[PDB]
């Protein structure tokens, strides 16, 4: 589960990865 | 009343051509289509195809393809039936009959 | 004796009206039997109000103005009519329906007596008892055909989506 | 006859209107054929009241009732495919569009009340005969009108009877509202011109591909509003193949007479499809028709309303059918 | 004279159950009062077998299983049951309901005879003869129901379209 | 517990399925709240047999009936949000899609069965909790499986249920059919992992913004049916307010209950969504999650078929409640 | 109603123009 480092907080607040 | 009126008997010599008219009277043929049917002696009625004497189109049926030449013309009110190359087998009584351009088939009006 | 029989009668003939509102077709057809057998009629016709006139399908369909003639007159005045000679004829009895008002909601006519000269004034007030049940019947029978109808049409289109 | 024009309005202007749900107008796989006229009429009052037109614009059941009547009446009845009933089948459509479809939370009240104004009126006074046909007959219509001449009629008349006594529908209009509803009606009709279909569609077809398209731009809004009206105006192409059977039988009828004009007085030849005489090509020319005209369009409708679909897969569903009767 | 009288009785129970199939609970209200007062009890419950079990709701809603108690037995052969005594109660007069067929289609009990020891072995065909009333309409009543439930989530749906 | 399960399939296995109207499983705005548990197990059979799936693949009534049954009983009862009523929710909205979106007309009987049968399984054995915590937590089934962990276990399940005896709803199939299906089934449900949702969706939006999208081609389809998955196993966004109200109070339930093992076992602090104390920026957190991964799908999926717009109406419809409430 | 010459046969044999 690697993804753009610029998305990862959006992503992780959200239940996702 | 609304009448079709055909042209009298003849007696042709086989190989030549005959035209037959058929005149109406009380009603225009402009929207009807002009058919014409054969009748054999001991047979029954056959029929030849048709015309729309608004367009000139006609229809014949394959076994009158290049015997039979059939034309109109509205404004004296007469249809015409050209028969060509005639053989003993053509000798029959010959009608025009009409039926309103957008009816299926009904022949209320005959020569 | 008598009066006791008219009305077990129309006690049964009110349990087979209600056995029938599920087709005012089927019902319709019942109330005319019925109605003859219990008056003794040579035949009975039955009209139905639609609007400005009498519809007595009764099979074929036959409209006809509401205020002509006999069943017209009877459904324009919402009262009952009696006839000795209407002059195989003969006499008519002929009765409105009316609605849970007195909305004269269709219209019914016997025509010829059997065994008779014509329509015991007594074939009347019974012609009138049946007579409540069949505007009670139709009435109903009507407005269930109206839901079926409509609520069918509903899901016609529900079955589209 | 005026005798049965005024009772007509008493019993409409008194009966209950059923529900949409129960008139069955919010599908698009909807018929009138077994309607009567007086069940019609009631079904597009359910559609202005159920579009909020009657209530935010302070309508007067009296009144609606007798301009519906009056556009009802200004149908010619004699007229194969444009009568009254493609009025009505073109509004509901547009209807459906707007409700199943779901257009209604995409525009405003001023609009939808115009699109289903002019699509009930697209076509008044129809003589059952193209622009064409009249351009060359020199029909005294237009020498009147230039560019879009029957559409340029049928707005003249709808607008002749929102001026009727008793018919201003539009009377609760502030003055700005009214003259701009007029302004979208007057495009709305003309766009049902085929010709001018074809002369914008490309552009339109553009924004679409490019998922450029947007509804927010005013003019893009317009565009569009037009090429609704086509969409709507012949959608009885998209409808069940029992259906789009039958009304294409119509279509068919009015057609040939033309045709028969066209060689009776014009003493030209009609074009195959409206050559009486070519009825056996009927399906091919339906099929490019579609092709054409049609599945280009509906196609696109969709990508701005995915739940307007059911009119593309009505649409090709069609085609299909036509296609293999083409071929015997 | 009184037998004559039991049916003017029924005739009129019939035609006050038949004027409530628009509504089960309704009619199984009246069920409920015409068969209190036809047999005079001082109470009677209506039960209508749901598949495996016995709910007679009859307010609340009262489930049970079908083969249980009292109703539970006369549910389960489809026959009548009688009591004297039934060890403010004492005597308990329960019947089945039965459709077309005699498919027990529910059960109901009646309470304590007033003015009474029991229930007259009179009170019993005359029980029978209101239960085929109940069965009649409870029948068509649901039946009912059925469709317009269904027909409704039909237009739910079509209203989505 | 054995007996109660029995009887139930003789119960189920034996009574009347009524028609798709009836049940309004065709459309989008369907809700289950006050269905029973036996009738939405009727509805699935409506499912099957009204896509034809029954017919066309020799599906024994008892069979399939056996089967649906053992799905119902391997989610669980004590889950908040990912039990029964979910696939459920999911496969409806599936079938909608299918139907009343019309794209049934668009793809095969084998990809057909394969969508339902994924949809109806997507979650088994859910135990409430997001890949996320499971990795973090040295859960055996991170041991076990690489990525998409949960997404492989629900399908290692649904597979389980397909090779127990007199549930072989596939049984049917040659063995060519079979081996395929089951492969399309896997990539269906492994689409149900919003990661992959996400690290593919991007090349999917382009295609479709650059009007190329197109289905003929067999890998743009395979992605469109990731696609379509994720778009049914979060239709729940798209319901009417009142039950998004509702099915939003259960998915709250289940992160709460997730954040409390977080901090209780784990002893780190959960993400705010799932963080019961902050239940006060539910509505914020709903609004940029249908920002951030719903509207952008559903716009989607209506350029794909306009028919399935009610779809994309129904989310901003409960975006915009859920902003207004953000705002208290 | 000016359209292309190339357009101008399909136009006319459909109603249009
Ligand atoms: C002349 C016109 C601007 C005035 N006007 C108007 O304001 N409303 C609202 C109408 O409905 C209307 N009908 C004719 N004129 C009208
Ligand atoms: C203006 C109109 C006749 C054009 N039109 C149409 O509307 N429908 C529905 C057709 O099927 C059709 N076929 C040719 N022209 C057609
Ligand atoms: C092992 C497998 C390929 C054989 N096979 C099969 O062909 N069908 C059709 C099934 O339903 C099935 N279920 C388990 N194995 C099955
Ligand atoms: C996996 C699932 C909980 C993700 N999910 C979802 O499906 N729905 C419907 C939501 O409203 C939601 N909100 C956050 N995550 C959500």
């Amino acid at each position: 589960e690697a993804f753009n480092h610029l998305e990862l907080h959006e992503l992780a607040q959200y239940g996702i990865i | 009343e609304v009448q079709l009126q055909q042209s009298g008997a003849e007696v042709v010599r086989s190989g030549a051509s005959v035209k037959l008219s058929c005149t109406a009277s009380g009603f225009n043929i402009k929207d009807y289509y002009i058919h014409w049917v054969k009748q054999r002696p001991e047979k029954g009625l056959e029929w030849i195809g048709w015309i729309d004497p608004e367009i000139g189109d006609t229809e014949y049926v394959p076994k009158f393809q290049g015997k039979a030449t059939m034309t109109a013309d509205t404004s004296s009110n007469t249809a015409y039936l050209q028969l060509s190359s005639l053989t003993s087998e053509d000798t029959a009584v010959y009608y025009c009959n009409a039926g309103h351009d957008y009816d299926r088939g009904r022949f209320p009006y005959w020569g | 004796q008598k009066l006791k029989c008219e009305c077990q009668a129309l006690l049964q003939v009110a349990k087979n009206l209600f056995t029938h509102l599920d087709d005012v077709s089927v019902l319709l057809q019942e109330i005319i039997t019925e109605a003859r057998n219990l008056s003794n009629a040579e035949i009975c016709s039955v009209f139905l109000l639609d609007q400005n006139e009498l519809v007595a399908k009764v099979s074929y369909e036959i409209r006809i103005p509401a205020d002509q003639g006999i069943a017209g007159h009877v459904a324009t005045t919402g009262q009952i009519l009696n006839i000795p000679d209407a002059y195989r004829t003969r006499n008519i009895l002929c009765f409105p329906i009316k609605n849970e008002n007195q909305e004269v909601i269709g219209v019914a006519e016997l025509v010829n007596k059997i065994n008779g000269p014509w329509f015991s004034k007594f074939d009347e007030d019974l012609a009138t008892a049946f007579s409540i049940y069949c505007g009670i019947s139709i009435a109903h029978s009507l407005l269930y055909k109206k839901v079926n109808e409509a609520q069918y049409r509903s899901h016609l289109a529900n079955e589209m989506m | 006859s005026h005798m049965e024009e005024t009772r007509e309005l008493q019993s409409l202007a008194a009966a209950v209107v059923p529900s949409a749900q129960t008139l069955k107008i919010t599908d698009f796989s909807f018929s009138d054929f077994e309607l009567s006229d007086l069940e019609t009429a009631l079904c597009t009052i359910r559609m202005f009241t159920d579009l909020n037109l009657v209530q935010n614009f302070q309508m007067k059941h009296e009144v609606l009732c007798r301009w519906i009547l009056s556009v009802k009446k200004n149908y010619r009845k004699n007229v194969a495919y444009h009568n009254w009933r493609h009025a009505f089948n073109t509004a509901q459509c547009m209807f459906a569009a707007l409700k199943a479809g779901k257009i209604q939370n995409k525009l405003t009240d001023l609009e939808i009340l115009a699109l289903l104004i002019a699509a009930l009126s697209h076509d008044l006074d129809h003589r059952g005969v193209n622009n064409s046909y009249i351009q060359r007959s020199e029909h005294p219509l237009a020498q009147l009108y230039c560019h879009s001449i029957m559409e340029h009629h049928h707005f003249d008349q709808c607008l002749m009877i929102l001026n009727s006594p008793g018919n201003q529908i539009l009377s609760g209009l502030s003055i700005e509202e009214y003259k701009t509803t007029l302004k979208i009606i007057k495009q709305a009709i003309l766009a049902t011109d085929l010709a001018l279909y074809i002369k914008r569609r490309g552009e339109f077809f553009e924004l679409i591909r490019k998922n450029q398209f947007n509804l927010e731009d005013p003019h893009q809004k317009e565009l569009f509003l037009a090429m609704l009206m086509t969409a709507c105006d012949l959608s009885a192409i998209t409808k069940p193949w029992p259906i789009q059977q039958r009304i294409a039988e119509l279509v068919a009828t009015e057609f040939w007479e033309q045709g028969d004009l066209e060689r009776t007085v014009l003493q030209q030849q009609p074009i195959p499809m409206m050559d009486r005489n070519k009825r056996d090509e009927l399906p091919k020319l339906q099929v490019g028709f579609i092709d054409f005209v049609c599945t280009q369009l509906y196609e696109a409708l969709t990508h701005v309303s995915e739940d307007c679909f059911p009119l593309l897969d009505g649409c090709r569903k069609n085609r299909q059918k036509w296609q293999a009767l083409a071929e015997q």
